DNA sequence: ATTCAGGCATGGCTAGCTG
DNA sequence: CAGCTAGCCATGCACATCGCCTGGAAT
RNA sequence: UCAGGCGAUGUUU
């Protein structure tokens, strides 16, 4: 490789063969004068050693240096150690179609979709763009394709819309242990300049928000695309293959709050009434007449599937807590009630 | 009484202990060393004089002549620091010997035949140090870091337990010399005494004992004792001194006087031994069986046989002694030995042996430090004769003979620098009575045996090198000689000695890249003590117990400040109040105790005396008179900590700063958060960037005056006065009356510095901070630097701030800010960067410069010009063109700006290489340079004449005044009148004198500048023109950043909320960031709480000023309510009192209050709970420190009231535009058909083996395969598949990997044979 | 006070000649110990259930609603630990050589520290992050180990 | 330096203890890891830090008393033999001066100033191993010498 | 303008000493 | 002639990133 | 465009 200046960068290899070159030619010069015997033996040692320094300097006695101070490296080395070949170009390669940046929270996510900037998209997708440019009779040929992407006018960023709807991608993480470290989403476009990321995987991915990167990849092929949406999905990793407890754990706000949410004090405005239902018990809580924790006597209708798999339903008046009752309008249709009737701390609701 | 221009914002003070020893200056480590390297000093003694007074004299091979050294000398540069760091050449000096040569007669007395002095030969050049600490050798600014590493002398160690898994531990021995090869002593568990010479292989150390010239009988005397018996005509009896049975038990009846006196075969008591003793007797009996277990001492011959009779070292049987007796021989020597006091050690070690006499010794050391040698009498004479005595290859120091008596108990301290016999057999005589018992080993870790060099002494010893070599090379040649016509510069080739030095300050493991983007950062970057380095450890494949601290670390070394990562604790800051001892050690202050007093009187100490004696604690409640309220006190004496008495203690503690560095002082209420946090907080705080406007932060600790006065980016005057006139570039101060000097008097000018360039890419810029006519006291402030303000230390702002959850946005960490702030502009940060262009002349054609480019329209080419450089000021943006280059063939190779900065072009340079045509513009930028220096340095004469005329005028009007005759004629000449026979007229000469000289100053000095300035410098070679334009970008603020505490909790700022939606205050105020409650108790650092609630206090405070004086009022009540704000507490300090404040500064003084009341907080003094409280109380917050709020969204409230305050915040440089990144198809490495790697390099990522393992871990496939065959290596692979992406049919075709074919032909390279086989 | 006296007593009967070094050492070190559980106990029973209020009658204690007792029995962040050391005193701490010290630390993150208290604890910081490096080396050489064999 | 006799109710009373750690101690901070671990940060978390430190802690104090049990021999015995001073045994002993003091001596693991608090390896038994009634007795405080006399004794 | 001087843990192996 | 046996070498030591710097002496 | 040095940021008792 040429540097710049008058000069080259020197490798390792051609000097090892030089070297060997040399020797030799010195040697075949010696065979023609019949030189005394100890001469061609200091030459024929001279080679052994050469040769010896080509296929492995470091394995004989001192091994030899090179420009500064350090052992220059040899065909052993071009196989060997951490930085052979194997582990450095064959089992992990560098990958086009990718880029990183850093990350954010965005709370406004259904958890199978995170952010992505649209500069980050736009250099990307590119081949798509170009693709679906002279799809629609925009542009003759590839060159005109590459000027309007470049200069970004208007109906790009469209087409751009269009082109991603449904294309999943893949998140990794930079320590990978153990195989949530890479899943997939669906991208939904957004300003700024940091991926976007669900809250409820910080813990899978075991990522914190103090300035992590992360790193985005792109699978071309289609079959590659199946794969992302039926096996890497977001939502198909509900449990560590480690042991079967839940990964989706809510994490450390959230808990916070329901505990608040849910709760009981002794006396607070509002105590002792009768609720005709979840519905006018949020509607008091809004209107600001009743406590956010006091117990109170309420009716709730439940549904339980002990028929050959078939929902039936039973109604009752229990004894609650109006925040309580609150929670109870997300539970669906099958749980039974005690599950939510107590603190609510971590536990309770990984259970 | 305070400085007139502290007046300006006095900063309100807790603390209670009254401190008796200013901080000194910042700066000692490095200034003090570089000005003891290179200064003029007789008697040698540490300077060029030690390395000269080395190496020289120089006597040739008795060629009857000689050279020899008188005096050496510098010159003056021929830059200056401006022009170099423009330039790139070093800020370097020459160098000029005065050498003397002589010559002899042959066959004759010294007489000399004759001498020669050359005139001060030329050679080399050595860096200076700038004012600042800091060195200049290529446009960049590096810093040498001082350097901790072990010291010379003698060393104990055991090396216990894991060896040789016995339960028996070892003792070795070592001595390490400053410049020489190693030396060591050692046991094995078959108790033999072995050494090794530079970690070779082993030997029995008797081979260097009679290496030195010493007999089998001589090496038994030194180290055994004696035991004698007698012919007394049966078992020839004995006399023993009773003390040799210390704690023993006879093998035979002890008898005397016909009376026995113990049992055969009992322990003895001492009485026993005292009642004997009394009894004074020691002709005794012994039996045979005592006798055989003995060894002879010496070798006895007899009359006629002489033979071998006996051997020495062997032991006893009853022949050998019938043989000795029928040959009649009086004495019988033998050994006092024994088991737990006189192990035989020596003796097993020599019937272990193999040799005999001094030349196999010194043929089998010979043999085995170089391997395949023909052994050979003068060469193991002249080699064991050169590894411990000679000047040539071995040398301790001054230093190391002082260890190395002081670990033997010896009497002086000082010696030669070579070994002795004497020594060595001491040596070893201490090792074995420590593997008796007693005495101990001493450990590594103590600081009295680590050592601290600096720049001064590196310099030194590299120089040295340089010496030796050129001197090799000058004993080579004058082995030569000739006739008288040679003179000393052929004598002399300094081209080595460039060599060398330029090596060290360019590439070495200590020299490196200054980290200055922010002066606190300098200022922790020059005091950093490393343990790395050509002469210390590795990283990783060093030891563990030196990555600890030790208990001798107070004072010395912080213990909380250091990078986490890869290399902890060897990286130590050097602590604040530490100085560095004469011989090279960590001394610290103390305080003086006498007898009941806490006298005040400083003392310093080292770290081995601290040990003896017994100290107290710094917080300790004194009473006025040195007594100590109590007679029981917390102190320390030996690595303990234990209560003590009352009339015991000596020295006591200088201020409570002096256990941290100053990277770590400035955290208030520092000693309320855990020991990780404060690190991490220390770090962050290292990597603040500069802002645009800085504000004082409110909750300081008093230690900012320093830091930043000291680190020299802000311009501290040096004459007090009165300031004459300001301006942005200069500021130009008269001096008063008698701090002048008689010539020259003058007044002094400041330069600024305006806008340039940092090395971590930030903007360096100065204020001003006064107005005309304005009094200025020595050593004070006159220009603001980056982040700094009236003198101040200030890194980021001040921000109202509230803990409180608030709809997930700050989940994590994640900080939330409101535009409230990205509006004010309180957060905007400038960056510059440097983009280089410049132009090769390569074969097939030069490059060219021009305008005219093919294939690009009328847009990118108006930016430019008639010449083809950006004009100085256009706001181009990524993609555009900043210069024109093509290269024939013609192609396109112009210079266009990296995607994605905004900016604005504020500067650009030219070099042309001398003998090639200028263009226009490098003409008219020339012109325009010429014109700007003319007129400067005609400024400087005009203005400093002006200053002379005032002065002759201020002269005449006493003795001799002539008021109507001296504006008769002009300024011109007032010197045309005359004075009477004073020396007055004196003066008067004196100042026309120096105008005549200024005059031919300015002159010399413009011409020669024009000179500078005109011709083409010099360059790389093959190389014409460069080219360089600078960008000054304006980022702002934008979700991804990464905004700080201080006590240590990060954040990424992660949206900006419209003004209406911050949750406000029943007052009317909005909030502007909002952090997350729950990070509070997880991260132990209850500190940025209190920090919240006293900043809380602050502003209170100062609105409530604001309020009184916007509702203009009298001065009174500012004076009585400012006063009261300043008395609030108990005993302290500052006892300010502004009634003598002159009705006037009390205004400027609530001036610069309206924005806070600042409050200041020494480390482990801090302000407590109570004194807050009633601060608050004093402002009308309430006491419990939270208010109710009011939510923006709903319009209601929030319950259970909240904490508000202002929390002092830092921006990183970690900025997101320098980390988002995405590359689609780019480039490709040449080898490995592979991407690259980096962004610089437009790349991509990085797709771990850890990562293929998950993917194989799920079931995906198609995945994997297009991962690392499509995307990847497959040239084929690549180009099929964007064709075919092109046009929506999506599929590959996997082919063969690239990489792995080469992996075929390398193997193949070797003697294998590997192959593909049948489809 | 009553932790000072006892030692104090304890030294008087070494000087006096009924105890050897370790023994003191070890007598010493087990009260301290006591005495930080019997102060652990204390804080919590004085935070836990500390609000005592009226219902309509006149009074009857129920779980609290203090800040940092919520934050810990939720389960969000820091337990009895954590709230030990901001409360209570912060127990005992061990030195390089592994010898447990033989004075606690009286005080806690809430009240001031003196010097050698934080001197101390930075003894222990320090050498829990050189563990933690050498400690993820080894796990890394483990897991590639097993992935290879499986 | 140490002795491994021991007195019989100590030592049901150490087992005990051993139980007590090792059965309901133990689980209890185990479950506050294992749920501590679950949470994100391990650096930038305390709480995992310190439930570990308590750990190590209680697994040092097992490991001691396990050895402990390990080698402790046992001497349970009786009144049998009376007469002398010799271990397990009640004394009191008073100053020439009025100082008086009544203590039993056991083994090292019996210090905790409840009932019977005097080590064997103490100079002040180690003075008494044997002695009668009436006697004079001295021993070698570090502060010089001493002096004392016995008034009873009664082993069980 | 050509040219010749601070690690650890482990396993594997080889002289070398007792029956 | 066999069973150790202590002493001497080979080989091993997580992943990902970013910025800056420097690449033969003599004839 | 390759190799080394240095420093720094993350996960990491
Ligand atoms: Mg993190």
């Amino acid at each position: 490789v040429p540097l710049d200046g008058g000069r080259f960068a020197t490798s390792d290899l051609n000097d090892l063969y030089r070297r060997v070159i040399n020797r030799n030619n010195r040697l075949k010069r010696l065979l023609d004068l019949a030189a005394p015997d100890i001469i061609v033996r200091n030459e024929k040692r001279m080679l052994q050693e050469a040769v010896d320094a080509l296929l492995d300097n470091g394995r004989r006695g001192r091994a030899i240096t090179g420009s500064n101070k350090r052992p220059l490296k040899s065909l052993a080395d071009m196989i060997k150690g951490k930085q052979g070949r194997f582990r450095q170009n064959l089992l992990g390669k560098r990958v086009d179609y990718s880029g990183r940046s850093v990350i954010t929270v965005g709370p406004y996510l259904r958890l199978h979709q995170c952010g992505l900037p649209k500069k980050m998209a736009l250099e990307l997708f590119k081949p798509f763009i170009y693709g679906k440019l002279e799809l629609r009779g925009l542009a003759t040929t590839i060159k005109a394709a590459k000027k309007m992407v470049e200069r970004e006018e208007a109906v790009v960023w469209d087409i751009l819309d269009e082109v991603i709807r449904e294309h999943p991608v893949l998140l990794n993480r930079a320590p990978t242990l153990h195989r949530l470290g890479i899943q997939a989403f669906e991208p939904v476009l957004i300003e700024g300049k940091a991926i976007q990321l669900h809250p409820l995987v910080c813990a899978a991915y075991n990522a914190d928000f103090d300035g992590d990167q992360m790193a985005v990849h792109v699978p071309l092929t289609l079959e590659a695309q199946l794969e992302a949406r039926a096996l890497m999905m977001s939502t198909n990793n509900i449990l560590s293959p480690a042991n079967g407890e839940p990964i989706i754990v809510p994490s450390q706000d959230v808990v916070l709050g329901l505990y608040y949410m849910t709760r009981d004090c002794v006396n607070a405005k509002g105590e002792g009434m009768v609720l005709t239902g979840p519905k006018e018990a949020e509607r008091l809580y809004r209107s600001g007449l009743a406590s956010l924790h006091a117990r109170v006597k309420v009716r709730i209708t439940e549904y339980e599937k002990d028929a050959n798999g078939e929902l039936v339903a039973k109604t009752s008046l229990k004894d609650t807590t109006v925040g309580r009752a609150i929670l109870w309008m997300i539970v669906p249709k099958g749980l039974p009630y005690s599950i939510v009737n107590q603190a609510l701390g971590k536990k309770a609701i990984s259970k | 009484v305070y400085s007139y221009t502290e007046k300006k914002r006095i900063r309100k003070d807790f603390g209670k202990r009254p401190q008796v020893l200013d901080v000194p200056y910042l700066l000692s480590i490095q200034l003090d060393s570089f000005q003891k390297f290179i200064e003029q000093d007789p008697e040698g003694q540490y300077g060029l004089e030690a390395a000269f007074r080395s190496v020289f004299p120089i006597q040739s091979y008795s060629g009857n002549s000689e050279l020899q050294y008188v005096s050496y000398r510098l010159g003056e540069p021929v830059f200056d620091v401006q022009e170099c760091q423009i330039r790139g050449v070093t800020y370097s000096a020459p160098l000029r010997v005065k050498l003397r040569l002589v010559i002899y007669e042959r066959e004759a007395p010294e007489g000399t035949v004759k001498d020669i002095k050359e005139q001060e030969v030329y050679m080399g050049e050595i860096p200076l140090m700038t004012d600042n600490g800091t060195f200049v050798i290529n446009g960049t600014e590096r810093v040498i870091v001082s350097q901790l590493h072990r010291s010379p002398g003698v060393f104990f160690d055991s090396d216990k337990g894991k060896t040789h898994s016995s339960g028996k531990v070892l003792y070795n021995a070592r001595i390490i010399p400053y410049r020489g090869s190693w030396l060591d002593f050692e046991f094995d568990p078959k108790d033999n005494l072995f050494v090794r010479i530079d970690r070779r292989r082993k030997l029995p150390a008797t081979i260097i004992l009679r290496a030195l010239n010493y007999t089998t009988e001589q090496i038994l005397d030194l180290f055994f004792e004696k035991v004698i018996f007698e012919i007394r005509d049966n078992k020839l009896q004995m006399e023993l001194v009773p003390e040799r049975l210390r704690g023993e038990t006879a093998s035979f009846d002890i008898e005397a006087n016909g009376k026995v006196y113990v049992e055969k075969g009992r322990r003895i008591t001492a009485r026993h031994i005292r009642q004997l003793e009394k009894d004074d007797v020691k002709l005794i009996e012994v039996p045979v069986e005592y006798i055989a277990g003995k060894v002879v001492a010496k070798d006895y011959i007899d009359e006629s046989t002489g033979e071998l009779i006996c051997a020495a070292n062997m032991e006893l049987s009853l022949d050998l002694l019938a043989k000795l007796s029928q040959s009649g021989h009086k004495r019988i020597e033998t050994l006092f030995t024994n088991d737990l006091d006189h192990g035989p050690y020596i003796s097993e070690t020599l019937r272990v042996d193999p040799t005999n006499d001094r030349l196999s010794a010194l043929v089998e050391i010979y043999r085995m430090m170089r391997p395949g040698e023909p052994p050979t009498r003068e060469a193991a004479e002249s080699l064991f004769e050169n590894l411990f005595f000679s000047e040539d290859r071995y040398d301790l120091s001054a230093v190391g003979r002082m260890k190395f008596n002081r670990s033997l108990l010896r009497e002086e301290i000082e010696g030669s620098g070579i070994l002795s016999k004497d020594d060595i057999i001491d040596v070893m005589k201490k090792l074995i009575d420590i593997r008796n018992g007693k005495g101990e080993v001493d450990d590594i870790d103590h600081l009295g045996n680590r050592r601290i060099r600096s720049v001064g002494e590196m310099a030194e010893n590299q120089f040295r090198v340089g010496l030796v070599r050129v001197e090799r090379a000058v004993k080579e040649r004058l082995s030569l000689g000739d006739l008288d016509t040679l003179m000393p510069q052929d004598m002399i080739n300094a081209k080595p000695i460039s060599a060398a030095v330029k090596e060290f300050f360019g590439s070495s493991q200590l020299s490196q890249f200054m980290d200055q983007n922010n002066p606190l950062s300098e200022i922790t970057h020059k005091r950093r003590i490393s343990a790395l380095g050509p002469g210390g450890l590795t990283r990783e494949r060093a030891g563990f117990e030196v990555r600890d601290v030790h208990p001798t670390h107070y004072g010395r070394v912080c213990p909380i400040e250091t990078p986490e990562g890869p290399n902890i604790g060897l990286i130590n800051s050097l602590s604040v109040y530490a100085q560095t001892n004469e011989y090279g050690f960590l001394e610290t202050p103390y305080r003086k105790v006498t007898d009941g007093v806490v006298t005040d009187e400083i003392h310093y100490l080292s770290a081995i005396e601290e040990g003896n004696y017994v100290i107290a604690q710094a917080n300790s409640n004194l009473d006025e008179e040195g007594h100590f309220v109590e007679d029981l006190v917390t102190c320390r004496s030996k690595g303990e900590s234990s209560l003590f008495s009352r009339d015991q203690v000596d020295y006591m503690d200088v201020s409570t700063q002096q256990v941290v560095s100053v990277g770590a002082s400035l955290i208030p209420f520092l000693e309320h958060d855990d020991a990780n946090r404060a690190l991490m907080g220390a770090n962050m705080q290292r990597q603040a960037v500069p802002t645009l406007r800085a504000d004082k932060p409110l909750v300081g600790t008093g230690m900012e005056r320093a830091v930043a006065v000291d680190s020299g980016v802000t311009a501290v005057a040096k004459r007090g006065g009165v300031v004459q006139y300001v301006d942005a570039s200069r500021i130009v101060i008269k001096v008063n009356e008698d701090e002048m000097y008689p010539g020259e008097a003058g007044i002094d000018i400041y330069n600024l510095t305006k806008y340039t360039r940092s090395n971590q890419n930030t903007c360096i810029n100065q204020m001003p901070c006064v107005s005309l006519g304005e009094p200025v006291e020595r050593g004070d402030v006159l220009a603001d630097g980056p982040s700094t303000d009236l003198g101040e230390l200030a890194l980021g702002q001040n921000m109202r701030v509230a803990f409180m959850p608030w709809n997930g946005y700050n989940f994590e960490d994640s900080i939330l800010v409101s535009e409230r702030v990205v509006q004010e502009d309180r957060f905007t940060t400038i960056h510059i960067q440097e983009l280089a262009c410049v132009s090769r002349d390569t074969k097939l054609g030069p490059e060219e410069i021009t305008a005219d480019i093919p294939n690009v329209g009328e847009a990118a080419l108006s930016k430019l010009d008639e010449s083809g450089i950006v004009y100085i000021g256009a706001e181009v943006t990524g993609g555009d063109i900043l210069v024109g280059k093509v290269t024939p063939k013609v192609k396109d190779s112009s210079l266009r700006v990296p995607n994605g900065v905004s900016g604005t072009v504020i500067d650009v340079q030219v070099f042309t290489r001398d003998g090639v045509e200028k263009d226009k513009r490098a003409l008219e930028i020339e012109e325009m340079q010429l014109k700007q220096a003319k007129k400067d340095l005609s400024e400087e004469l005009q203005i400093l004449e002006a200053g002379l005329f005032s002065r002759i005028r201020a002269v005449l009007v006493a003795g001799g005044v002539e008021a109507e005759k001296l504006d008769k004629l002009p300024r011109d000449r007032w010197l045309e009148l005359g004075l009477t026979d004073e020396e007055k007229q004196n003066q008067l000469e004196q100042l026309a004198e120096q105008y005549d000289e200024l005059k031919h100053e300015f002159e010399k000095k413009l011409e020669a500048k024009r000179r500078k300035i005109t011709q083409g410098d010099d360059l790389a070679p093959g190389v014409l023109k460069i080219v360089k334009v600078y960008l000054a970008v304006k980022r702002r603020i934008q979700p991804g950043d990464k905004m700080a505490g201080r006590h240590g909790n990060k954040g990424v700022i992660s949206k900006i909320n419209p003004i209406e939606d911050m949750p406000y205050d029943e007052n009317g105020t909005p909030v502007d960031i909002v952090l997350n409650p729950l990070g509070v108790p997880s991260r132990m650092n209850i500190g940025q709480i209190l920090e919240t609630h006293l900043g809380m206090a602050a502003k209170g405070i100062g609105d409530k000023i604001n309020a009184m004086l916007k509702q203009q009022q009298e001065v009174a009540k500012l004076r009585e309510f400012i006063q009261r704000a300043y008395d609030l507490g108990a005993d302290v300090r500052q006892k300010v009192d502004l009634s003598t404040f002159s009705d006037e500064e009390v205004m400027r003084l609530a001036e610069n209050l309206r924005k806070g009341m600042p409050i200041a907080t020494p480390v482990f003094d801090g302000a407590k709970e109570a004194e807050i409280k009633e601060l608050l109380k004093l402002g009308d917050l309430p006491t419990s420190g939270q208010i109710r709020l009011y939510d923006g969204r709903t319009g209601e409230q929030f319950e259970r009231p909240v904490t508000v305050g202002y929390m002092y915040m830092l921006k990183l440089n970690h900025l997101v535009d320098d980390k988002m990144h995405a590359r689609s198809t780019g480039s490709y490495s040449l080898v490995t058909q592979q991407p690259l790697g980096g962004k610089a390099q437009f790349g991509g990522q990085r797709f771990g083996e850890m990562e293929v393992w998950a993917l194989e871990a799920y079931g995906a496939a198609y995945t994997l395969q297009e991962m690392l065959t499509v995307k990847s290596d497959d040239v084929n692979g690549r180009t099929k598949m964007y064709k075919n992406i092109v046009d929506g049919n999506h599929q590959m075709e996997p082919g063969m990997p690239e990489s792995f074919n080469v992996l075929l032909k390398e193997i193949r390279s070797l003697g294998i044979n590997i192959e593909l086989e049948d489809e | 006070s009553e932790a000072e006296a006892e030692v104090a007593e304890i030294q008087e009967q070494f000087q006096s000649g009924l105890v050897t070094a370790g023994e003191r050492y070890n007598k010493v070190i087990d009260i301290w110990a006591a005495a930080n559980d019997r102060v652990s106990k204390a804080m919590m029973d004085n935070l836990q259930t500390e609000t005592v209020i009226n219902r309509d009658g006149q009074e009857e204690k129920q779980v609290s609603f203090n800040s940092i007792y919520m934050m810990a029995d939720s389960g969000a962040r820091g337990s009895a630990a954590q709230i030990r050391q901001l409360a209570g005193m912060r127990g005992l701490m061990a030195k390089p050589d592994g010898s447990i010290i033989e004075t606690p630390i009286t005080a806690n993150f809430r009240e001031g520290l003196n010097v050698l208290q934080y001197f101390i604890s930075t003894h222990g910081a320090r050498k829990g992050l050189a563990d933690t490096a050498l400690k993820t080396a080894n796990s890394g050489y483990l897991t590639r180990r097993l992935v290879d064999v499986a | 330096m140490k002795t491994p006799l021991v007195t019989r109710e100590g030592y049901e009373k150490l087992k005990q203890e051993l139980n007590y750690l090792w059965r309901e101690e133990r689980p209890e901070v185990t479950k506050k890891v294992t749920w501590a671990a679950s949470l994100g940060d391990r650096s930038e978390n305390a709480d995992y830090q310190y439930n570990k430190k308590r750990l190590r802690e209680i697994d040092r104090r097992v490991r001691y008393l396990t050895k402990c049990m390990e080698n402790l021999k046992i001497v349970d015995y009786s009144p049998q033999q009376e007469g002398k001073v010799f271990f397990g045994a009640w004394v009191e002993i008073e100053n020439d001066d009025g100082v008086t003091h009544r203590f039993r001596i056991v083994g090292y693991d019996e210090i905790f100033g409840r009932k019977d608090y005097i080590s064997i390896d103490s100079p002040m038994a180690r003075a008494l191993l044997k002695k009668e009634v009436g006697d004079l007795a001295v021993v070698n405080t570090p502060a010089g010498e001493a002096s004392w006399y016995v008034n009873a004794i009664e082993y069980v």
